[PDB]
């Protein structure tokens, strides 16, 4: 037992929000979950615990003097459906340095032996923009060991997935971090579903599910719950379900394959028109 | 102008009269300095109780630290084993500075490597410069094993060193079987010892982790030795000795003593000695391990437990007179072996030593400064002398050892007046020692401008500095001396003792005015 | 001997890297030959260092806090970032100066914002505000303060130049924000320029506006001179007695006053080439002030410098020129007499910086010693360019030299001294080659001037010619 | 005349295309314009080059050995309607330090003196999560003067926007730089427009523009070219037109007033639901 899974994907394209929604399905399921907020704000953890979450990690520790001076049960709370919930933390827009916070957070998360042994899955919820190696830290040796890109047929979106593929390589050739597949977090484009499976297949990956994009999602957010919470019976919330169920039982764990820009455009072309 | 037959150097030379009426002139011209008055004031001023409060107070500037950074620690650690090279992950200003610290410390020559990582690599990463560094260090200085730790640059990018190396390995820059332990030293968490203590964990992960399954406990017969951030070479020495004395089998992890003092034979020597690998990957199957220095080997003492499931003795730094006892007690109990007559005569003739100079150390108040362990080993040696340490200066230590240096402190009346800082700096300890006089000083160079300062104040605010701990920039070849065990204990006593009376006969040299008490013996 | 058998040692010596850096090793490693006026076509220098292969070379820290920076008496310097930087470099370099530390000058002391974690994480502008308003309080009698970036500071992308305009304005005082991250650049040279920059952008223009200092048509400025053991002292006494008035000294027992008063001089006086020429270059083209390169090593080179520099005034200036060296001839003159004949016809290879490895030749020859071999750490084609006539014909130059590379050179060659740096000077003397620091001078009286050949030559004859280079091999081992 | 302008906002909130859409607009105008891409990701001048720009300044001062071996022309380019182009370029994800990437470009561009004599606008384009001091730089002193900030009445958008406002307030104190408005590029959310009215007026700035939400732009996207060129008589064409010229005409630039996150959940309470 026990699994760890990083979630990437273009800036925005619904990663801390459909992560969230799926943990919830997960708990649902009666798994045992943590989650992890590897992104300055402090938002990965909002509709589980029905409140953005003040106690992070970095903030917490600078008030204690070090990280080496703070203690799990300060930061690690517990929400909807017994989840876990930690954030990492960091400074405001514009300042400081978001990437070694995360470094930091992690490492104190290991030697804390939060990642606790009777867990069934813990979820990195990484902000979208890669922007160095502290980002990376949730796959380097011994940490997650399957990643989930979510996109969306948005030309930019799927630029961003090939992109943060190739930075998947270089940790997947030298560890066991694998891709474990495409999230296509529905956009309303033009032969959307078309486009994230033909870019999938080009990876070497696949298009996992396809979650419609759905106004309940929103009026959920604003009552800060997740769509399971919020309306058992909606339509999206069985689509959460259905992705749950996906991620427990997928066996397909590969190492991307990168293609070329012009490749790229070429495939927009054809499966982009009409 | 000179005297070919007696040439001058600056000292002597600029004093002479065409060089002070310059000086002069330069002065008074261009320079638009304070008056003299102004400069006295400000300077009586920095010297009061007043200023100390304004001085303690500092929440952001630090002035002059007794500390230094992480890898500073990981490369000394390195150089503990057999044809190792230190390679440093970062850019090269660090390993030139980290190289004079210690080629000036100890004189003797220091190997480290950088893969020079520069601007563009700061950007995209240093991923290459862990190839080509690797394969041309290799290459080039043929060493058995690379020990890999950072600068800050690579620790704030969050360079991930474990996936360098293993795809640098991968593509064929280095076989898959050559030994490139690592670690992160972050220059801006802890201080060098704590860089020492992150290298060894990582030396003693690589060789050890994956291999726990044909490992007992107590099988070789041996006890291992974990010295930590160690850098007077009599202190490797005298732990060799008495183990050997005993007749106990030991194997020291990391031991540097060779290659920082190679002979001078005409044959330069970048290797010498070292731990070898076959110790630390048989070390697993010792009867237990000691760790010399437990203040800043926690990292690894967590490791050794855990991992190996050694019961790591808790003992203190063996200085002094009971933390050596002690120390000897605990080796016999692990390994049998009884404590010989040998030693036993050893710690005789120090009680000795003590008693025959205890009337000139008794009370005299000591202000002191250094690495956790070592400074608490003083402090709890200077007590069993009947000494009284006064201000307790250590940098890089944290509440826990405050706590615990308190508790060495109030168990004994000789602590009565002494208050132990953390955090603090040379410039709170110049405070100290002109609010809240000391006689003498126990540190490393730095508190030379310490005892300058004193000095301008008066003759008689003098505070004569003892050259004790690292680095030592100012006198030769102290490295050789040894603070730990009886030995160490002997040389620290001789060296306290004889400072008193040479300060005393300083007093006393003047004629028909102090000289009656210019005693022949003492 | 002859460059047929030189060229041979350095491709021997090549054999050991692997293709990448043995290709660019080979670039900076050459024959020298006295009739090439462009360097480029021999040796490339001021490259990035191969990785791994243990080079000498510093970073532009050391460059800019380290040698252009540190010097300047009364101001106090900052070492933004992490201890350790300033620790390491805390009174390293012997740069004197006469003050009280601590009071009014500053120069053999550490100023640190010791940065911890949450320093990185969370920005330390703010501990930068802080810690300005600690050291105004602390250190009333400072003049001005410089803060040194160190490799964190320029990653995190703090806005260290917003804090030295407002605490500066505020507090109104100097404030000097230096952005001299160790990983910028290939070595401690971009550091001299970011110095530069800095002393131009923030210093020298305050008092463009004033006339209230009285000037003469002697006035000049020695810049590039770091007084290492009272070396700027030594030569000050020179241009003073021929009838010139110093009016500022860079960075050697200099004061930010006499960096501002230098716009008002008359000709600008260059030691260190490669660390001040972008300043000089600045006065030029902004006030106008001519500027020229000298050099102090040695009597043959300290009386080919004041006669040139006393040419570019009057009659008068001149007269006391021939005056000053007919004072000091017989004292040189006694110099040689007694230790050239010890050290007549020895041998020396050197490695330095950007400037010594050719200045200190010719005073070398002074005592008939020869130049066998030189190079630099980081110096610049224009650099070599000015080394080519220097050096004997057939004699090795290498740029930004390995460990490995050094020692191989050394074990060919048999030079019967070596002057190089601090982490060079152990390893050579256990192979028994007699060696002197030629950075800090051993902690030796000045070289620079008519005073310091003295002191050179009784340091060179000390060492080379010391007994135990006689006892390195036991009796008992033929 | 000269006007330097940074585009912030919530991640794939849509900043690059809007801005390469608004500065067509522009361009067709009469007006000469620049824009500077500050992402890893060198995709803020794809619709304007009419391809995926590949001389970007670190990847170029990489090949020239050092960035003071670079030379404009290497790296500056023309567009459609001669709108030039510049990319800060930078590491691919997980590795790297693509802040320090921006911070030696624009210093790059600073001293080459690219901000020329007669361009009328400088647009940076940045990322979206401002994790830290170098993408920060476009609004140093004496770089941009106004600031606009894209994003849409999702919650976490406004989130982002706020946050972002947060961290605008430090370089505004201390130099010039001032907020000009928000710019909502509609994702189709209930009661969308007053969301961002309502935080707008809550900050103290206004709402620029309400961008609609068309397929049209991702169909020219496909294409490599903005709506402008690609369909003029296009309605969503006009959208743009109108956005530049509230752009040109704006006098509305003030210091953001940033809001509680108890404010803001009470502020989509009211605002977001029906
Ligand atoms: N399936 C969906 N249907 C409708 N809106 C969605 C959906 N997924 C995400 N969203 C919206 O997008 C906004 C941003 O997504 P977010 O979870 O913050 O992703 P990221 O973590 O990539 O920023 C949320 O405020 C929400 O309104
Ligand atoms: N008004 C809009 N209508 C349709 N699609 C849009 C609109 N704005 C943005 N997009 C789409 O969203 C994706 C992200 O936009 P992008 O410019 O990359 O934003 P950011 O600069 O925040 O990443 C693009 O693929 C584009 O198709
Ligand atoms: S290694 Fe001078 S260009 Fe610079 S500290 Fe020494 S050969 Fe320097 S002369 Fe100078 S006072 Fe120097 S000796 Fe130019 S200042 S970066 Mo190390
Ligand atoms: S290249 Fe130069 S010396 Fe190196 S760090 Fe950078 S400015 Fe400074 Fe500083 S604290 Fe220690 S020594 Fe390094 S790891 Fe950081
Ligand atoms: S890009 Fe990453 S490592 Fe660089 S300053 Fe920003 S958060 Fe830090
Ligand atoms: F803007 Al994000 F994950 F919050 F990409
Ligand atoms: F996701 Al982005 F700029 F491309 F915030
Ligand atoms: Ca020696
Ligand atoms: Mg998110
Ligand atoms: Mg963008």
């Amino acid at each position: 037992a026990m699994r760890q899974c990083a979630i990437y994907g273009k800036g925005g394209i619904g990663k801390s929000t459909t992560t969230q929604n799926l943990v919830a399905a997960l708990a649902e399921m009666g798994k045992k979950v943590m989650i992890v907020g590897c992104d300055p704000k402090a938002d990965s953890t909002r509709l589980i615990l029905h409140s953005k979450a003040q106690n992070t990690i970095m903030e917490m520790a600078a008030e204690a003097g070090t990280v080496e001076d703070l203690e799990l049960e300060d930061v690690l709370k517990a929400g909807y459906g017994g989840v876990k919930c930690v954030e990492s933390g960091g400074p405001e827009p514009g300042v400081g340095c978001a990437g070694r916070g995360v470094i930091t957070a992690i490492n104190f998360l290991e030697e804390e032996g939060a990642y606790e042994d009777d867990l069934d899955f813990v979820f990195y919820d990484v902000l979208g923009d890669v922007v160095c190696g502290g980002f990376a830290m949730p796959i380097r040796e011994n940490k997650a060991q399957e990643i989930y890109i979510v996109c969306s047929g948005e030309m930019m979106a799927m630029y961003a997935a090939n992109n943060i593929s190739k930075g998947i390589v270089k940790y997947a050739n030298s560890g066991s971090v694998r891709l474990g597949g495409l999230i296509c977090n529905s956009r309303n484009t033009d032969r959307e579903d078309e486009l994230i499976i033909a870019l999938a297949n080009k990876l070497g990956t696949q298009m996992i599910h396809f979650v419609p994009r759905d106004n309940v999602v929103q009026r959920a957010e604003i009552r800060r719950m997740t769509v399971i919470e919020y309306d058992p019976k909606a339509k999206q919330a069985d689509e959460y379900r259905a992705l749950a169920r996906k991620v427990v039982d997928n066996k397909l764990l590969v190492i991307p394959n990168p293609i070329t820009m012009d490749e790229l455009e070429e495939l927009l072309m054809e499966f982009g028109i009409m | 102008s000179q005297q070919v037959d007696k040439i001058k150097a600056s000292y002597p030379l600029f004093l002479d009269q065409d060089y002070k009426d310059m000086l002069a002139k330069k002065r008074d011209g261009f320079e638009e300095k304070y008056p003299q008055d102004k400069i006295d004031e400000v300077f009586q001023w920095t010297t009061t109780k007043e200023y100390q409060e304004l001085n303690f107070q500092r929440e952001a500037l630090t002035v002059n630290p007794a500390k230094a950074c992480q890898p500073l620690g990981a490369v000394l650690c390195a150089l503990g084993f057999e044809k190792t090279m230190p390679y440093v992950h970062g850019s090269q200003g660090c390993v030139a500075y980290f190289r004079s610290y210690f080629n000036r410390h100890f004189r003797e020559p220091v190997s480290c490597v950088s893969d020079s990582m520069t601007e563009d690599a700061a950007v995209f990463g240093g991923q290459q410069n862990m190839k080509d560094g690797l394969q041309n260090c290799k290459a080039t200085y043929k060493p058995d094993m690379i020990a890999v730790s950072t600068t800050c640059m690579a620790e704030v990018i969050g360079d991930d060193l474990n996936a360098f190396i293993n795809n640098s390995k991968k593509e064929g820059f280095i076989p898959d079987e050559f030994p490139v332990p690592f670690a992160h030293t972050p220059s801006f968490v802890g201080s060098h010892v704590t860089g020492w203590d992150n290298m060894f964990e990582g030396i003693a992960r690589y060789f050890t982790l994956k291999s726990m399954d044909d490992k007992v406990v107590g099988s070789n017969k041996k006890i291992n030795i974990v010295p930590g951030f160690e850098t007077y070479l009599g202190n490797f020495r005298v732990i060799k000795r008495m183990l050997s004395e005993m007749g106990v089998g030991y194997s020291l992890l990391s031991d540097p003593e060779e290659v920082l003092d190679t002979p001078a034979d005409g044959q330069f020597r970048m290797y010498a000695g070292g731990t070898t690998q076959e110790e630390m990957k048989d070390a697993p199957n010792a009867l237990n391990t000691v760790l010399l220095q437990p203040w800043h080997l926690e990292k690894t003492k967590k490791f050794v437990e855990g991992t190996w499931k050694h019961e790591v003795p808790k003992l203190n730094i063996p200085m002094g007179l009971d933390w050596t006892d002690e120390f000897l007690m605990k080796v016999s109990e692990i390994s049998g072996q009884p404590i010989p007559a040998s030693l036993t005569k050893e710690r005789g003739r120090l009680v000795d030593m003590m008693t025959d100079s205890h009337t000139w150390l008794h009370g005299k108040r000591f202000a002191l400064w250094g690495d956790p362990d070592f400074v608490m080993g003083l402090v709890k040696f200077l007590l069993e002398l009947g000494c009284e340490p006064v201000h307790i200066l250590c940098h890089n230590g944290n509440k826990r050892w405050k706590k615990a240096v308190d508790a060495i402190l109030a168990a004994s009346p000789y602590g009565k007046n002494a208050t132990v800082y953390i955090g603090k700096d040379l410039w709170h300890l110049r405070s100290l020692v002109f609010t809240d006089k000391p006689d003498f000083m126990i540190g490393n160079s730095y508190g030379k401008f310490i005892q300058r300062d004193t000095l301008h104040k008066g003759k008689e605010f003098e505070v004569p500095l003892i050259r004790i701990g690292f680095p030592i920039f100012d006198r030769h070849h102290l490295h050789r001396s040894t603070t730990l065990g009886y030995e160490g204990a002997m040389q620290i006593l001789t060296t306290l003792v004889n400072s008193i009376l040479e300060r005393l006969d300083e007093e006393t040299r003047g004629m028909q005015a102090t000289d009656y008490n210019h005693d022949l013996v003492r | 001997m002859s460059r047929e058998e030189v060229e041979s040692l350095i491709q021997e010596v090549l054999e050991v890297y692997p293709e990448k850096a043995r290709k660019d090793r080979n670039k900076h490693l050459a024959v020298n030959d006295p009739a090439v006026t462009q360097s480029k076509k021999c040796i490339i220098s001021n490259k990035k260092s191969q990785p791994g292969l243990m080079t000498i070379r510093g970073c532009a820290y050391a460059g800019s806090k380290g040698v252009v920076w540190g010097p300047i008496k009364d101001m106090i310097h900052i070492s933004h970032g992490p201890v350790g930087c300033g620790q390491y470099s805390r009174a390293g370099r012997r740069n004197y100066y006469i003050g009280t530390t601590g009071v009014n000058a500053f120069v053999t002391m550490n100023f640190t914002s010791d940065f911890q974690e949450k320093d990185i994480v969370f920005g330390g502008d703010k501990k930068l505000a802080k810690l300005i308003d600690e050291v105004e309080t602390l250190f009333p009698l400072n003049k001005g303060i410089s803060v040194q970036s160190e490799c964190p500071i320029g990653l995190i992308g703090d806005d260290i130049e917003s804090v030295s305009k407002v605490k500066g304005a505020e507090l109104s005082k100097t404030i000097v924000p230096v952005r001299c991250e160790g990983f910028r650049g290939v070595s401690q040279s971009l550091g001299h320029h970011i110095a530069n920059d800095a002393v131009r952008d923030w210093v020298l223009g305050k008092r463009d506006e004033d006339t209230t200092f009285a000037s003469t048509p002697y006035d000049v400025a020695i810049i590039g001179d770091y007084n290492i053991g009272g070396d700027a002292w030594s030569s000050r006494i020179l241009l003073e007695e021929m009838g010139l008035r110093c009016v500022a000294q860079w960075s050697g027992d200099g004061s930010i006053s006499e960096i501002e008063l230098t716009p008002k001089v008359k000709l600008n006086l260059v030691h260190c080439y490669r660390s001040m020429n972008y300043i000089s270059r600045h006065m030029e083209e902004k006030y106008g002030i001519p500027w020229m390169e000298y050099n102090f090593f040695g009597p043959t080179k300290t009386i080919e410098s004041l006669r040139a520099i006393a040419a570019k005034f009057d009659e008068s200036i001149q007269k006391k020129c021939e005056e000053v060296i007919a004072k000091y001839k017989p004292e040189w003159e006694a110099v040689v007499a007694k230790y050239r004949p010890r050290l007549e016809g020895k041998r020396v290879m050197l490695y330095i910086g950007g400037l010594r490895p050719r200045h200190v030749i010719g005073a070398y020859e002074d005592l008939g010693m020869e130049v066998v071999g030189t190079g630099y750490e980081f110096a610049h084609n224009d650099d070599y360019d000015r080394t080519m006539k220097e050096m004997g014909d057939s004699t090795l130059l290498y740029d930004d030299v390995t460990g490995y590379e050094f020692e191989e050179f050394v074990k060919r060659i048999k030079p019967d001294l070596i002057g190089s740096g601090i982490k060079e000077k152990f390893i050579f003397q256990k192979m028994g080659i007699p060696f002197r620091e030629m950075h800090s001078w051993d902690y030796s009286g000045p070289y620079h001037g008519f005073d310091g050949f003295a002191i050179f030559a009784r340091d060179m004859d000390m060492t080379l010619n010391n007994p135990c280079w006689k006892k390195l091999q036991a009796p008992w081992e033929a």
